[PDB]
RNA sequence: CGAUGUCGGCUCGUCGCAUCCUGGGGCUGAAGAAGGUCCCAAGGGUUGGGCUGUUCGCCCAUUAAAGCGGCACGCGAGCUGGGUUCAGAACGUCGUGAGACAGUUCGGUCUCUAUCCGCCACGGGCGCAGGAGGCUUGAGGGGGGCUCUUCCUAGUACGAGAGGACCGGAAGGGACGCACCUCUGGUUUCCCAGCUGUCCCUCCAGGGGCAUAAGCUGGGUAGCCAUGUGCGGAAGGGAUAACCGCUGAAAGCAUCUAAGCGGGAAGCCCGCCCCAAGAUGAGGCCUCCCACGGCAGCCGGUAAGGACCCGGGAAGACCACCCGGUGGAUGGGCCGGGGGUGUAAGCGCCGCGAGGCGUUGAGCCGACCGGUCCCAAUCGUCCGAGGUCU
RNA sequence: GAAUGCCGGCAUGAGUAACGAUAAAGAGGGUGAGAAUCCCUCUCGCCGUAAGCCCAAGGGUUCCUACGCAAUGGUCGUCAG
RNA sequence: CGUGAGGGAAAGGUGAAAAGAACCCCGGGAGGGGAGUGAAAUAGAGCCUGAAACCGUGGGCUUACAAGCAGUCACGGCCCC
């Protein structure tokens, strides 16, 4: 090969419009029914270790 | 292409592979339950699952078998005394992996318990 | 103009006349029809088949709506022949015959991302004398200053497959109306399992 | 499933004991000749003095085959060599005799009279 | 459904059952049916068969043999209607199932490999006591 | 000239037509068959080798044919580097010499990262005046387009003979394309077995690691595949080219033409296959929800619906697509079948022993075809109409 | 306002290449504000005419212990030349 | 930096006075928020003034059928005085 290079610099428009697509996207949460945390759904809770109704975990 | 293709590969070649699911055979028969990350945790029900069935037949052949996975006399001792006994009814399904909430820090990773039914 | 809606079953082979038969089995009816194509009402001609049945409490309204209108039972597809206005309110693997010859359209296995070379035969490069990591690649792609591009329609690496194929001029082997099998002599689009359409050859 | 440079063995008693394809003489291109086809093949060893010599340009037809030729009966056979017979434009063979079994499709292209010559016929 | 079921229901009519058992390394004489102009006859075929293909109806099997110093292999479909009978004419006793390996041995060698499988010429004899 | 890399090859094409072949023609010093010559025609096709760096060319064996040119003598940020023009060395030759020639001869560093346009694929956004779930029309694109042999007609027409048709009909091929895995043939990184050396568990027996990222070897399912299998090129309709006519003046005859009509190509339009309504010209049909509160606008709660999350998938780089989520067989286990391997271990018996025999087609056993709620898809959250004006 | 000017600052390429041998990892326990990365235990793998041990050059406190983590360490760090 | 002869940098400024921010609060710390000092604290020590490139937050107008050395001339719409 032969070393491409960018012909010219990026401008600031076309730098940030590439950008358009790097917005996070928040986590996905539901409440415990057993101690009503905010928490991702299929874990175990992290707060209080109830899963499926029952306790799993020490916490 | 993967079509209809069977097995992760975890990144790691054949005879790592088959040491990882050994390794983590015996800690989960040691301890009862262990963490992992979630796609470990997965391979490794059918892995233990197999073994806990063989204990379950009971034969020296079987004790042989399993032995060629484990290769601690001592844990088969208790796979076959202690574990084995209480899945007689039970038809498959001797282990549970859930999926834990927080992920590992220094690289991510999503983490999961796996552990033997009760 | 006559169709019907299939699933691939599998391939085998039977034995006529001394002769071994490669033949591809699929399980067609029965298809219900469930709406016509009109002049009047829609501008052309066709019958919307529906095959499988689906269980309801995995159907949505407007779809329940659609099918009630029917008064036919909750399906899993629904897939239109042109130009057939079947007379009974069921097609059925009966509307072909041993002999007959079929165009077969299915959905083609699916390669994902595939290279120049097993998309579009290409012969890619030398393993030695020299060929320094090009062995699968495409070679040049144009000119020089003229034109100054690539042509549209260049063959290149991309997606292959997992699109609609259709076979043409495949001959019915036989009919087993039982068990609504259809014998398809030689090789049809898709996996096992996938869905396929069945309809009397435009061949002359 | 012969090529050009693929060595044959030759069934008969020409004189002739080893040809090297040429030409699979069918069509424009023809990658491979199968039982029944016509090569040209040069001659690589012959016996001394027969009425083929070595140096010529011959014309023979592929008798048996180690790539398996498959039936439409649905079975295959298989030979442990490749066999040729050298003919003449009129695809009579050269020589009196025709040695080991030969492919059956050699009848339904032709070679009526090498295959009754032969001492076996799969 | 069960697509399984459904090709071994279009099978079932193109089964058939009166063909004798037999193993890789067994010697075995196929009468075949052979079209030549304008008659069809029966060839015999025997050899030793050196590969069965299973696949349940599409089941294969592969019987070696020599024909006037060539060695000859042929591939017959195990349910194919142009088999009129299959005679058991020698059990060989072989270690593996695939018997590649005859093609390069000398006769000898061959005979020394395979020997007669006595278990099974005894079964044999045991049955074909019939009433 | 603050650099536009230069022969040939490979790869990948695309175009011109002054056409090599195939299709259509007129003239012939065209009996037939085969040619010659010119006209129309660029749809497709245009082989494999020996020599040489070669382009070219000659030659071998075929072929319907083995066309010629353009695209920076197409294509080195695509590859090669044999030719050729750096430094070494030598021959011929020239020069007193240092050196020189394009003359010859052997050798001689070819740079991982693509910003923009372009190209192949795939999404995200918004739009298509309510919000939705389906099924579609096809404007417009693309794909494809080759050809030979034998037989019948008929050894007929024609010809002294040799030879040998038109038209019409049938079968079989070659190369190419799309799909497929039943068969044939591959692979099959751990599915099974055998083997060596060493270390180890546990001494025997039985096993484990390592010898490759399989230690080696003999096999090998699903999948992915070609060497394997099916299928395609059309048919047909329409309008034409050269060319041939009908009727027919100007021009009492004649003339295919000035009015008018017909025939006529592998080529053109359609027909086949694939994409396609961002076709902003944003199309059509079926069905679903409803005119909700508070100040062509905002705010909030909802509907039909959807998304999130999770189990997955012959779907796939991510994304997308598709299936399923306890009213469940989605994956994992377990069970049956298929399939591979080819008779486990243990025990008994024979042998001094290596081993052999029996139990036993045993044991092991990925993916394939199913069954079974044993394990896991718990529990939930968020979004989403109130339909502008004439 | 230009000298491929000079010095400095700050952009673009871009969240891109890369993170330096394909000898290889897993789990449990501990510590801690924080742990894939520190300590301990068990299992696994790699070297073993070395990838082990001794000596001479050269280097010059890098040695041992306690305390610590801003920077240095291609990540992390409670660890450390 | 160079074996060496030799080459050879960058780097100034709180305030009149340290009065250099006790104490409380979040934090492991860093950092900040209060309190307090000062005429002044965007003079708080990474300190006079504090331009420009460059980066970001908020607001007005504007933009998803469009052809561009990016401006200019015109008219219209919206927002502001
Ligand atoms: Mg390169
Ligand atoms: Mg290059
Ligand atoms: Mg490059
Ligand atoms: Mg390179
Ligand atoms: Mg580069
Ligand atoms: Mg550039
Ligand atoms: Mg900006
Ligand atoms: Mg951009
Ligand atoms: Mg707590
Ligand atoms: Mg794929
Ligand atoms: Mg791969
Ligand atoms: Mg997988
Ligand atoms: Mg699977
Ligand atoms: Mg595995
Ligand atoms: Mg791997
Ligand atoms: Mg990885
Ligand atoms: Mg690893
Ligand atoms: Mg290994
Ligand atoms: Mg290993
Ligand atoms: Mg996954
Ligand atoms: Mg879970
Ligand atoms: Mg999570
Ligand atoms: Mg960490
Ligand atoms: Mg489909
Ligand atoms: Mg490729
Ligand atoms: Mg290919
Ligand atoms: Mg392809
Ligand atoms: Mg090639
Ligand atoms: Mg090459
Ligand atoms: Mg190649
Ligand atoms: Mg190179
Ligand atoms: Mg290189
Ligand atoms: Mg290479
Ligand atoms: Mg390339
Ligand atoms: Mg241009
Ligand atoms: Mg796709
Ligand atoms: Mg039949
Ligand atoms: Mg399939
Ligand atoms: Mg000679
Ligand atoms: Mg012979
Ligand atoms: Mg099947
Ligand atoms: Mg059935
Ligand atoms: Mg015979
Ligand atoms: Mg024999
Ligand atoms: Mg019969
Ligand atoms: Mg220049
Ligand atoms: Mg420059
Ligand atoms: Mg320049
Ligand atoms: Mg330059
Ligand atoms: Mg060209
Ligand atoms: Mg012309
Ligand atoms: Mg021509
Ligand atoms: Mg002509
Ligand atoms: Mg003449
Ligand atoms: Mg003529
Ligand atoms: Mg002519
Ligand atoms: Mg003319
Ligand atoms: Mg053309
Ligand atoms: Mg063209
Ligand atoms: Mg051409
Ligand atoms: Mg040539
Ligand atoms: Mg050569
Ligand atoms: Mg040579
Ligand atoms: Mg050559
Ligand atoms: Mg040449
Ligand atoms: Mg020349
Ligand atoms: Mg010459
Ligand atoms: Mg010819
Ligand atoms: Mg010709
Ligand atoms: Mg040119
Ligand atoms: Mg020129
Ligand atoms: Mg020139
Ligand atoms: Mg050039
Ligand atoms: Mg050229
Ligand atoms: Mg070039
Ligand atoms: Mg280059
Ligand atoms: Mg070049
Ligand atoms: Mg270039
Ligand atoms: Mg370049
Ligand atoms: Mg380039
Ligand atoms: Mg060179
Ligand atoms: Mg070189
Ligand atoms: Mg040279
Ligand atoms: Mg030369
Ligand atoms: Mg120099
Ligand atoms: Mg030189
Ligand atoms: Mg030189
Ligand atoms: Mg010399
Ligand atoms: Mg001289
Ligand atoms: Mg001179
Ligand atoms: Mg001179
Ligand atoms: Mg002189
Ligand atoms: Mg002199
Ligand atoms: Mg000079
Ligand atoms: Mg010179
Ligand atoms: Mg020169
Ligand atoms: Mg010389
Ligand atoms: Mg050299
Ligand atoms: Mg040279
Ligand atoms: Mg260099
Ligand atoms: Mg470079
Ligand atoms: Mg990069
Ligand atoms: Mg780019
Ligand atoms: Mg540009
Ligand atoms: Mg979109
Ligand atoms: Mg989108
Ligand atoms: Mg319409
Ligand atoms: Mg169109
Ligand atoms: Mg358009
Ligand atoms: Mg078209
Ligand atoms: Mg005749
Ligand atoms: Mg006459
Ligand atoms: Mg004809
Ligand atoms: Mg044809
Ligand atoms: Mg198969
Ligand atoms: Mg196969
Ligand atoms: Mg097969
Ligand atoms: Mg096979
Ligand atoms: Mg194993
Ligand atoms: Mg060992
Ligand atoms: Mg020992
Ligand atoms: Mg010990
Ligand atoms: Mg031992
Ligand atoms: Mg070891
Ligand atoms: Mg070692
Ligand atoms: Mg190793
Ligand atoms: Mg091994
Ligand atoms: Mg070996
Ligand atoms: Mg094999
Ligand atoms: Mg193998
Ligand atoms: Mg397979
Ligand atoms: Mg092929
Ligand atoms: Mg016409
Ligand atoms: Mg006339
Ligand atoms: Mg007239
Ligand atoms: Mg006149
Ligand atoms: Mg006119
Ligand atoms: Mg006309
Ligand atoms: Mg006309
Ligand atoms: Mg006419
Ligand atoms: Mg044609
Ligand atoms: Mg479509
Ligand atoms: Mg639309
Ligand atoms: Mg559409
Ligand atoms: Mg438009
Ligand atoms: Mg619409
Ligand atoms: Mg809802
Ligand atoms: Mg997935
Ligand atoms: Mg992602
Ligand atoms: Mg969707
Ligand atoms: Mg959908
Ligand atoms: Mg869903
Ligand atoms: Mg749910
Ligand atoms: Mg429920
Ligand atoms: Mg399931
Ligand atoms: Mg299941
Ligand atoms: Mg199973
Ligand atoms: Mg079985
Ligand atoms: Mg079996
Ligand atoms: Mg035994
Ligand atoms: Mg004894
Ligand atoms: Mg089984
Ligand atoms: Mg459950
Ligand atoms: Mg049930
Ligand atoms: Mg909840
Ligand atoms: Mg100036
Ligand atoms: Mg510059
Ligand atoms: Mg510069
Ligand atoms: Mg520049
Ligand atoms: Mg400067
Ligand atoms: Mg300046
Ligand atoms: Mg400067
Ligand atoms: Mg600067
Ligand atoms: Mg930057
Ligand atoms: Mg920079
Ligand atoms: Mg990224
Ligand atoms: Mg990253
Ligand atoms: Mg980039
Ligand atoms: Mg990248
Ligand atoms: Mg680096
Ligand atoms: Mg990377
Ligand atoms: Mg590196
Ligand atoms: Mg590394
Ligand atoms: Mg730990
Ligand atoms: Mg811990
Ligand atoms: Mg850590
Ligand atoms: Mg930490
Ligand atoms: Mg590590
Ligand atoms: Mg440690
Ligand atoms: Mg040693
Ligand atoms: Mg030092
Ligand atoms: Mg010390
Ligand atoms: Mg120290
Ligand atoms: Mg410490
Ligand atoms: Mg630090
Ligand atoms: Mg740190
Ligand atoms: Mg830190
Ligand atoms: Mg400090
Ligand atoms: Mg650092
Ligand atoms: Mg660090
Ligand atoms: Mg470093
Ligand atoms: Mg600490
Ligand atoms: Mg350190
Ligand atoms: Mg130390
Ligand atoms: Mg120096
Ligand atoms: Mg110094
Ligand atoms: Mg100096
Ligand atoms: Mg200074
Ligand atoms: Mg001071
Ligand atoms: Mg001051
Ligand atoms: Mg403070
Ligand atoms: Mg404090
Ligand atoms: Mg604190
Ligand atoms: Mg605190
Ligand atoms: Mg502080
Ligand atoms: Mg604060
Ligand atoms: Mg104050
Ligand atoms: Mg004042
Ligand atoms: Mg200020
Ligand atoms: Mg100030
Ligand atoms: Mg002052
Ligand atoms: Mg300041
Ligand atoms: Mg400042
Ligand atoms: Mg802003
Ligand atoms: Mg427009
Ligand atoms: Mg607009
Ligand atoms: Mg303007
Ligand atoms: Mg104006
Ligand atoms: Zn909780």
């Amino acid at each position: 090969a032969k070393h491409p290079v960018p012909k010219k610099k990026t401008s600031k428009a076309r730098r940030d419009a590439r950008r358009s697509h790097h917005a996070l996207t928040p986590p996905t949460l539901v409440p415990c029914p057993e101690c009503k945390a905010m928490k991702p759904p299929h874990t175990v809770c992290p707060e209080c270790g109830y899963y499926a109704g029952r306790k799993v975990l020490e916490v | 292409m993967r079509h209809l293709k069977s097995g992760r590969k975890l990144n790691r070649h054949s005879s790592h592979r088959l040491a990882l699911y050994r390794n983590q055979a015996k800690s989960l028969l040691t301890h009862g339950r262990i963490t992992t990350t979630v796609p470990k945790a997965k391979e490794l029900r059918g892995f233990v699952d197999h073994l806990i069935h063989l204990a379950k037949r009971g034969d020296l052949h079987a004790r042989r078998l399993v032995l060629r996975d484990l290769q601690d006399v001592k844990l088969v001792r208790k796979l076959f005394d202690e574990i084995a006994p209480r899945y007689r009814d039970r038809q498959g399904g001797y282990t549970r992996v859930l999926k834990l909430a927080e992920r590992r820090r220094g690289d991510g990773a999503p983490l999961a318990l796996v552990e033997l039914v009760e | 103009m006559k169709g019907i809606l299939g699933v691939k079953v599998g391939m085998t082979r039977i034995f006529r006349d001394d002769r071994a038969v490669p033949v591809t089995v699929i399980l067609a009816g029965p298809c219900p029809v469930v709406q016509r194509r009109t002049p009047e009402k829609d501008g052309y001609t066709a019958v919307q088949l529906g095959f499988l049945p689906q269980n309801p409490k995995r159907v949505n309204r407007p779809l329940k709506g659609h099918f009630a209108k029917a008064g036919v039972e909750p399906v899993r597809i629904l897939r239109e022949i042109r130009d057939f206005n079947p007379e009974g309110d069921t097609v059925t693997v009966e509307i072909f015959k041993p002999g007959e010859r079929v165009d077969v359209t299915g959905t083609s296995k699916g390669r994902g991302f595939a290279g120049v070379m097993k998309r579009w035969n290409f012969a890619g490069g030398p393993d030695s004398h020299g060929a320094h990591k090009i062995h699968r690649h495409p070679g040049s792609i144009g000119n020089r200053k003229t034109p100054g591009r690539v042509y549209k329609g260049k063959k290149m690496a991309g997606h292959y497959g997992a699109e609609r194929v259709t076979v043409m001029n495949l001959e019915v082997v036989d009919v087993i109306p039982e068990e609504n099998l259809l014998l398809v002599k030689g090789a049809v689009p898709g996996p096992n399992g996938g869905l396929v359409i069945v309809r009397e050859t435009k061949k002359a | 499933m012969i090529q050009p440079q693929t060595y044959l063995e030759v069934a008969d008693n020409t004189g002739a004991r080893k040809i090297m394809c040429i030409r699979v003489l069918k069509g424009s291109n023809a990658k491979y000749a199968t039982v029944g086809d016509v090569i040209v093949a040069s001659v690589k060893e012959a016996i001394p003095r027969g009425a083929v010599k070595e140096g010529d340009v011959v014309k023979a037809v592929v008798v048996r085959t180690k790539k398996e030729i498959k039936r439409p009966d649905g079975s295959a056979i298989r030979f442990d060599d490749n066999a040729a017979v050298i003919i003449n434009n009129q695809l009579e063979p050269r020589g009196t005799r025709v040695f080991g079994p030969v492919a059956r499709e050699l009848r339904e292209k032709g070679f009526m009279k090498i295959v009754s010559l032969a001492p076996e016929v799969l | 459904m069960n697509r399984g079921a459904l090709i071994k229901l279009v099978e079932s009519r193109y089964v058939r059952t009166d063909l004798p058992e037999f193993r890789p390394g067994d010697t075995v004489r196929v009468s075949y049916k052979v079209k030549e102009g304008n008659r069809t006859r029966i060839q015999d075929f025997e050899g030793i068969v050196i590969r069965i293909r299973r696949n349940g109806f599409n089941t294969t099997f592969t019987v070696r043999k020599v024909s006037y110093g060539v060695g000859v292999e042929r591939i017959f479909p195990l349910h194919s209607p142009l088999i009129q009978k299959i005679d058991i004419v020698q059990r060989g006793r072989a270690r593996r199932a695939k018997l590649y390996f005859i093609r390069n041995l000398s006769d000898r060698e061959i005979r020394r490999k395979l020997r007669a499988d006595r278990k099974r010429i005894d079964q044999d004899r045991a049955a074909e006591r019939a009433a």
